[PDB]
């Protein structure tokens, strides 16, 4: 059952694309 | 049947690894070019 | 019965091979797109 | 053995193909669909081809002290590339792909100005 | 002195007639009878040196047993065309990120 | 010297006789009369295979003649897949080839959008 | 075979940066 | 007391008497002279070993045995039973190994990319 862990792998990868970008709006 | 198997689910690991590398310059060259 | 075994597992491995090395091309293009811009503008 | 006199040897614990020249002859001689691959000796009567993973394929003879042998055709189909087309994978496929897109195409809008 | 290994189905199994001296390696499960040891299953590849003595059939002989199991079972092959591409490509996309953080930094 | 041509595909597995036919042809597995299982024509057709009771040796005698006066045999061992395609070295260069065209082509498209409505 | 529960090593060990930089930006804003 | 001495790698085999390291040693398999006989060089006689070129699991798996030329031959009481897969670049791994090189991948990464950092920093 290791589609889940395809699964969730892209759901926080884009996660940490907005994350970034928003560290540089506010600073 | 077989074991060769294991080798294209280590070869995989390694093909996830370098797409966050990747992903890493493209972001970074990007934030060259726009804090110019 | 021993059918699940090994052999289902090979099916899926075979296709994140091919979907993760089309993605890594992906960057490939975006990476020639950028270092041009950068390259000019920089001269 | 009515002039079909070369035998395959399968079911092996390892994945190797073996081929077996019935006769009684010094000087074995081997083809490979009407050319030969080369020559042999005596108390080792067998020739290998490999495992079952590259699925060997072709016509084969042996040579005796009487004429010509009767070719064997051999056919191996052991998938080892099979992919799964059942509306799962698919569907996670054309999600992957999108998504990629749509990504690149916000940085490109930024790129502009 | 041969003592014969009896190899079962999916096991290890030692015969023998005089009480076992123990040695080392794997202490395996005794089953109802003396002398008569399971070493496990062959996917575990069962190892060590175990000892007996003499029988009927021959009187007073000592003898060695060493079991030597090699059945690969989380085996992996190799590919050095495969193992080249990947050191190559790290090697390069490194160097891609160093220049980048330069960039900023200098 | 002319082969046997077999196709599969998912779990139907079809070979095809030509080279000797034109009155009947008959077929021997393991040296028992096939006779699901497909025929007629100069091919014969396998419904729902399965590997281990279904391999082995094949002839194809055309009328009367004893199974033995052919001029080879054929063996074959093959293993189905359900839904289920094999990549060759055309499929993967096809994907690849398109997937490329495909996303250069969007992408140029919003540089030159973001630009001209800028 | 080895383990199929090893592609969990990729995702956690990328987790910690996703962590790190929430506290980042909280701490600013 | 001490135990056979075995090396695999590739498709070899090596094995080493260690009983008693005094004298030559020919070898017995199965009840057969092997070793020292010169000719199919597959196996070879050795000062003090035997190798196998081309490892074959079926035959070539049984009671090996070690005298000294000299001695009367069985009178040895080492008997060596094993059955080995081998195949060719294949190997033995596990979880551990795995990862221990994917944290070394990022801490020579991590490194270099912390060194030029704060080295550009001088000027
Ligand atoms: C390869 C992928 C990640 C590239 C495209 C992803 C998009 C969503 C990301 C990747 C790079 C990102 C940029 C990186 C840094 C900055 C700094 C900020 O002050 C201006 C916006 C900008 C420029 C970001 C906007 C969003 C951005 C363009």
């Amino acid at each position: 059952d290791p589609k889940l862990c395809y699964l969730l792998d892209g759901i926080l990868f884009i996660y940490g694309v907005i994350l970034t970008a928003l560290f540089l709006r506010v600073k | 049947h077989t074991e060769k198997v294991n080798m294209m689910s280590l070869t995989v690991l390694g093909l996830r690894m370098l797409f966050a590398k990747t992903v890493a310059v493209n972001f970074l060259l990007t934030a060259k070019l726009f804090f110019l | 019965k021993d059918a699940n075994d090994t052999l289902l597992l090979q099916l899926t491995n075979t296709s994140a091979y091919y979907t993760y090395l089309l993605l890594l091309l992906k960057s490939v293009v975006y990476f020639a797109i950028i270092t041009c811009c950068l390259l000019r503008r920089t001269a | 053995k009515g002039n079909h006199l070369v035998k395959v040897y399968d079911y092996q614990e390892d994945g190797s193909v073996l081929l077996t020249c019935d006769a009684e002859a010094k000087n074995i001689t081997w083809f490979k669909d009407g050319k030969m691959i080369g020559f042999l000796t005596e108390d080792k009567k067998k020739w290998n081809l490999g495992s079952n993973a590259k699925d060997p394929r072709g016509m084969y003879q042996c040579k005796g002290s009487q004429n010509k042998s009767k070719p064997l055709q051999v056919y191996y189909r052991m998938c080892q590339n099979c992919i799964e087309l059942n509306a799962a994978t698919i569907s996670g496929f054309l999600f992957a792909e999108i998504v990629s897109i749509f990504v690149l195409a916000v940085g490109v809008y930024f790129i502009a100005g | 002195f041969k003592i014969p290994i009896e190899e079962l189905e999916d096991r290890v199994f030692v015969n023998c007639n005089t009480s076992i001296t123990w040695v080392e390696g794997t202490v395996g499960t005794l089953l109802s009878d003396i002398t008569r040891l399971d070493l496990g299953k062959r996917i575990l590849d069962p190892r060590g040196i175990y000892r007996c003595n003499g029988t009927d059939i021959y009187k007073d002989k000592e003898s060695t047993v060493q079991v030597h199991y090699r059945m690969c079972q989380s085996c992996v092959e190799l590919d050095p065309a495969t193992v080249a591409g990947i050191i190559v490509t790290d090697v390069i996309a490194t160097l891609l990120l160093a220049l980048g953080v330069f960039c900023f930094a200098g | 010297q002319t082969p046997y041509k077999v196709s599969i595909s998912g779990t139907t597995v079809i070979l095809t006789c030509p080279q000797y036919p034109g009155s009947e042809i008959l077929w021997q597995h393991n040296d028992k009369n096939i006779g699901n299982i497909g025929s007629d024509e100069d091919h014969l057709s396998l419904k729902e295979f399965s590997e281990l009771e279904q391999s082995g040796y094949y002839v194809c005698y055309p009328r009367g003649s004893k199974p033995e006066d052919a001029n080879f045999y054929l063996y074959l061992r093959a293993r189905v897949c359900e839904n289920c395609m094999e990549m060759d070295v055309m499929s993967v260069a096809t994907i690849v080839i398109v997937d490329i065209c495909i996303t250069g082509g969007l992408l140029l498209l919003v540089y030159y959008w973001s630009k001209n409505r800028k």
